[PDB]
């Protein structure tokens, strides 16, 4: 009946430092779908942060997509804290370039 | 702990008449995993020996069998729509029965649907 | 080509913090077209597609209505899934359900379901006959019988049947073209150093629709779908799709090694190489 | 089109 | 059979009880590109029901255990000294009482070795 969170945090468009862009966090395999999902900049959380809407999947667990724009730096760190019943401690997946 | 592909085999139990066109379906959900491969337990056996099937790619038409005592005539298995991988039985002989499952490759750990029974119909009548 | 219209709704309870949510959600073709959020502002029914849009207020208030009037009936079902499996009041509980058609490449009925689900774990199920229910549990037995002694698969068969593949064609009139449409994907390969004298290739492919793709990694003419290491499909926020197949190749040798990418938005797949 | 639930 | 990919399970059945250490040693031969991996089935399997146990990549040092089995490992693996793959159980407690196997994919063709019983004689 439960499921664990599977995070994703990467960017709409190539990335490439100086240059606006959009910060995309697609959890997936989540259930129930009560989700927390923070954007943090350099720690701080981001305000502006656009959260599309909630839909499940054939194998009846939930998924959602949550962005919110920003400009990619070779020292700023961006990181997606998403909170779950499934799990423990919230987790806090950081973004990968490469990824 | 990433994400697992869910296999879906349809019909879990069957049984037929020495020489039916068996048809079993593999319905693959997820993108973490393309093609998958059709595996058999023959029925005569005492040690759980798995024989591999077939192959099928989620893209390309090409299949990839196993030319082994070679049986290349009561085996043939075609692709369908959303993620299903059909395994059709060219009638239904003693060389078939057994038990048939579907498996998937996703980021090298290999996934097993559950098994489903195609022996003779309960040899009555 | 084959086509079909479902509808994905939700009915989670949850005590402590407000009412029980209640969201139906319609899909043609795999893509999202309608919505419902009791959660809303203005909790009604939305088109999530322009060609959508065309259906006027008449339209719009007679999902609203029907979305209004499940919304409650749902909220009693969690009630009374309370009783069957005898739950506490304080637990939040869902109960998901996916009902639709599917309609063949020639314009037939392929298939009518409606599966349900309480707590993430299938209830009960409409079977293919489209006359009986599966059960899965107990609890189930009893809405199986309820629904039997009642004459309701003769009632959701001729919804199946009627309203499903009737509305189908009337959506896919005016959505099929822009749910044909195709982006190529943008693929390229990417170089890592790794530990031992090894070498990871990531073969990356953005910005493409529909989300369907295969990325396969070769040597000399196989595919290595076991040393593979891929990621799940994700949107990119633009309608397009992202999406990368790596695999670890031993130094020097790298150009040894091709990821083929398979996209119907291509007349031939694709052959990167770092 | 949209469906009308039946109760469980 | 030649060139032909086939391995070779060592030992080929034990009768040992509770508490040895037992190596499964697995010899690929022939030509294959991808890894081996372990499986087998016990307990809450009485239909064939073959459970992935681990894979070992056969060109990197990269090995891949079980989505669950991977905390609390009773399992252990290591390549060994040309074409060897030996997937060892730490102790033979209930927990792993089945039929063990390595597999191989060549050429899209998962090709088995022979199912070992390491199994009891009570
Ligand atoms: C054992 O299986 C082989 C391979 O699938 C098949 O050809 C043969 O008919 C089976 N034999 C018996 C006696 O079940
Ligand atoms: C058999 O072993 C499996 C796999 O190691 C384990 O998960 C399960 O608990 C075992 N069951 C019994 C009844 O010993």
């Amino acid at each position: 009946i439960q499921k664990t969170p599977q995070i994703q945090v990467y960017s709409r468009h190539p990335p490439e430092n100086g240059k606006p862009n959009i910060l995309n966090c697609y959890v997936t395999q989540f259930h129930p779908p009560h989700i927390e999902i923070q954007m943090l900049k350099n720690g701080k959380k981001i305000p502006k942060v656009e959260m599309s809407d909630m839909s499940f999947s054939k194998d009846w667990s939930f998924y959602i997509l949550a962005h919110t724009e920003f400009t990619p730096t070779e020292t700023d760190t961006y990181a997606c804290r998403v909170k779950h019943d499934s799990m423990a401690e919230p987790k806090t997946v950081y973004w990968d370039r490469d990824m | 702990k990433p994400q697992a592909p869910e296999l879906r085999i349809f019909p879990k139990k069957m049984d037929a008449e020495l020489g039916q066109k068996v048809d079993l379906v593999c319905e693959v959900l997820g993108s973490v995993s393309q093609g998958c491969s059709w595996l058999f337990q023959n029925s005569s056996s005492k040690l759980p020996q798995p024989t591999f099937v077939v192959y099928m790619a989620s893209s390309h038409n090409k299949i990839t069998w196993d030319e082994k005592l070679n049986s290349s005539k009561l085996f043939s298995a075609m692709r369908d729509t959303n993620n299903k991988y059909v395994l059709t039985l060219n009638k239904f002989s003693k060389e078939n029965e057994g038990y048939y499952f579907c498996s998937v490759i996703s980021n090298s750990v290999m996934y097993f649907s559950s098994v489903v029974p195609v022996l003779q119909k309960v040899s009555s009548a | 080509g084959p086509h079909s219209l479902r509808y994905f709704v939700t009915a989670v309870s949850r005590p402590g913090l407000g009412e029980p949510r209640y969201m139906e959600v319609g899909y043609v073709d795999d893509t999202e077209f309608v919505r419902f959020d009791s959660d809303a502002e203005n909790p009604r029914y939305e088109p999530r597609a322009r060609w959508m849009e065309q259906e006027g207020p008449e339209y719009w208030e007679r999902e609203t209505q029907k979305a209004k009037g499940n919304e409650q009936s749902f909220r009693v079902d969690l009630r009374t899934l309370l009783g069957y499996y005898n739950q506490s009041k304080g637990g939040s509980h869902t109960i998901q359900v996916i009902s639709g058609c599917e309609v063949g490449s020639d314009g037939r009925l392929l298939r009518g379901y409606q599966q349900y689900a309480y707590d993430g774990c299938d209830y009960i199920a409409l079977n293919e006959d489209l006359k009986t229910w599966t059960a899965a549990d107990m609890a189930a037995l009893i809405t199986k019988h309820k629904w039997e002694q009642a004459g309701e698969a003769e009632r959701l068969r001729a919804y199946l049947e009627g309203t499903c593949v009737e509305w189908l064609r009337r959506y896919l009139k005016n959505g099929n073209a822009t749910l044909l449409r195709t982006d190529s994907p943008k693929a390229h390969v990417t170089h890592h150093s790794r530990p031992e004298d090894k070498v990871t290739l990531r073969c990356w492919a953005l910005g493409f629709y529909p989300a369907d793709i295969t990325l396969t990694w070769q040597l000399n003419g196989e595919e290595l779908i076991q040393d593979m290491e891929l990621v799940e499909t994700r949107p990119a926020g633009d309608g397009t799709f992202q999406k990368w197949a790596s695999v670890v190749v031993p130094l020097g040798k790298e150009q040894y090694y091709t990821c083929h990418v398979y996209h119907q938005g291509l007349p031939e797949p694709l052959t990167l190489r770092w | 089109r949209g469906y009308v639930y039946q109760g469980l």
